[PDB]
């Protein structure tokens, strides 16, 4: 249903089944399927598609030409009912396309809440990105990317498929990430391959002087000292229990499939 | 310091 | 003239003119024009502005802000009725833009069938594109270039004018390929380089093994053999009196005014 | 106002108080919001989205999923109501982009006469393009960037903030510029480096032998000589007083703030 | 094996 | 000479 102080502009087509929520805005020559639901305050600028399962939270700014929640690339998926979630205050550019999951992936694509996904970003199935991320213009998750909260993708930059990228990352722009990039670092270059930790990003988000040492000595353990990720592992969560921030280290380290960027 | 989200930077 | 099977929606603009096959689909805000075929079963999701002399299909999958048939970027084109032809079952995805011949390159632009244009990809003037080929997202082909049978381009790739990329060659991303790419070849990097025999795919495609071993000693007499080209040539040759897949090189070869990678 | 000689498609949204100059075309599912100006001759192919203030001129040919004059991407905007001007006789491509200014950049996005912008480009807020420029498909201006007269950027190349592309620079594709190019200059990488002098370009524009060689002298003076820009900056104005086109070089001195690309 | 078609590789 | 924008170059 069409909440009753939400805008629909007579061009635009809402689907008899979609749930349109409070002071929302559907503006002209949008399309919005009978299964997508659009929270509170969330406006669709213009001449936006939203389809398939998709949950959409609240004060969302969603502008023209985006598509979500649409069929996905994957040559594997025949159109079953997966989903896309996204959160709130997510700013949606130009061109963003957000994909259904696949089955075969978990069945569902999510974004978090409070991202900025710059003009042409893309968002492929099974991808789940966190909340005070940034994808620049034309950065593109393959599927099965995680991004992990306040990641920051360069423009062109694409993940491949599987990989990770840790929370507080800098990707720099034109790179390809072939592997999982730990919480901290900035990578870049194709293969992307580390360079340090991200130190304005942790000061600018109130991370301790202590803190961010400590985030440097995990790095170096993992880059420097020599050992192999097995031998360091033991020390980072040794480290962890001084300094909690370096926990992020060991929850990364559990989900990493493709190996680290070196 | 400046942000510059194409070049995936925070500027020196 | 529209067929009585097909549906257009009352928000679509067609021209008169236009020809709609039957079961085909035109759906909202689709602007179709007076030159236009549209073959049986093909859809047009929404958003999707087809025109010049631009004939279509049958069973294609046309997404929202696709622009096919448009005029092209060549400085030199001046408006000539120039032509597209899209054969059937292809996956056109969003924002892929196909635009018209010139007639200075041969007032055509053609892509064969079943193939899958993922997100943003670029098919310019004067291009040919054969069938089940792969362009991923914002993979752009510049003017007059062939892309040939069960050719994979990576994302971000881009392809300089008048190169060929052979049956089954497998393009890395975010590669820019300057010369012209031999068949069954892996290519990467910028300027892209080759990097061996794309083996799986043959596999995946029924190659048999000696098929395999004869393409993969066809790879070595042109780039391990320490020999020209038109010394290896003949002794190509000489091996596709054997095995009938490496007379693609032949071919290949008689087509490419670029030269090729190295 | 809109001119009686202007044409708006029934479909259109122009919001009153846009103003619309004569004979110029407003097509089908375009919006065109109410501090706009449209000017003579000017063509909305179709599906176009101009708004914010936004000053267009004259013969412009603007394509189907442009968004012009839009809200900017700067984390620092917060709605004032900034500007953006464009020249006349522009070719803007399909899903071209160009961006609001922000206050603290200065208020305006600028664009002069008869460039090409090819699909996707983008142009930052803050940005400043001169004359018959032209920006290849996906290439992206970060905010704050000046591209001088006749310059031409290649697929995917990404300019970063506040840098300076000189006039007659030739940027290959795939590039990633983090520092000012100086006029005439072939660059290319990532980070871009330079390769000697448009030669080319130089030739089709109508320079003079003895400008090209004067050209190439300073050149040489500013990366060959192996003296430090102050050491050269007086050579280079000395050679100036007899080439004239030298002086393009001072003026680009004086406004560069990154350093030279090297 | 996996098709990879934005890396442009099949995985290992 | 040819010019190839999306390149970047003029041909040679």
């Amino acid at each position: 249903m069409i909440d009753k102080s939400a805008f629909v502009h007579p061009t635009a087509i809402v689907e008899e089944g979609a749930s349109i929520g409070a002071n929302a805005h559907i503006g002209p020559f949008c399309i919005v399927g009978p299964h997508v639901e659009i929270g509170e305050g969330t406006v669709l600028k213009s001449h936006v598609v939203v389809n398939g399962h998709t949950k959409i939270g609240r004060d969302n700014e969603i502008y023209q030409f985006a598509s979500i929640g649409e069929v996905n690339q994957d040559l594997k998926y025949a159109g079953e009912p997966t989903r896309v979630e996204i959160g709130d205050r997510n700013r949606i550019r130009e061109s963003v396309t957000i994909h259904r999951g696949t089955v075969q992936g978990g069945g569902l694509t999510k974004v978090g809440s409070d991202n900025l996904l710059m003009i042409n970003a893309h968002i492929a199935h099974d991808c789940t990105v966190g909340n005070r991320c940034i994808l620049a213009n034309n950065a593109t998750l393959a599927g099965h990317v995680s991004v992990d909260d306040f990641a920051i993708i360069g423009g062109m930059t694409a993940v491949h498929q599987f990989c990770i990228i840790g929370a507080h990352v800098m990707v720099g722009g034109c790179s390809g990430v072939a592997q999982d990039v730990p919480p901290y670092v900035i990578a870049q270059g194709n293969h992307a391959t580390p360079f340090g930790v991200n130190i304005e990003g942790l000061k600018r988000r109130g991370f301790s002087r202590e803190a961010i040492t400590a985030i440097r000595n995990a790095y170096k353990l993992i880059y420097r000292s020599g050992k192999t990720l097995d031998e360091v592992k033991p020390e980072i969560a040794e480290l962890a229990e001084t300094y909690p921030e370096v926990k992020a280290f060991t929850d990364f380290f559990a989900r990493s499939t493709r190996g680290l960027i070196r | 310091w400046m942000l510059d989200p194409i070049a995936g930077k925070w500027s020196r």
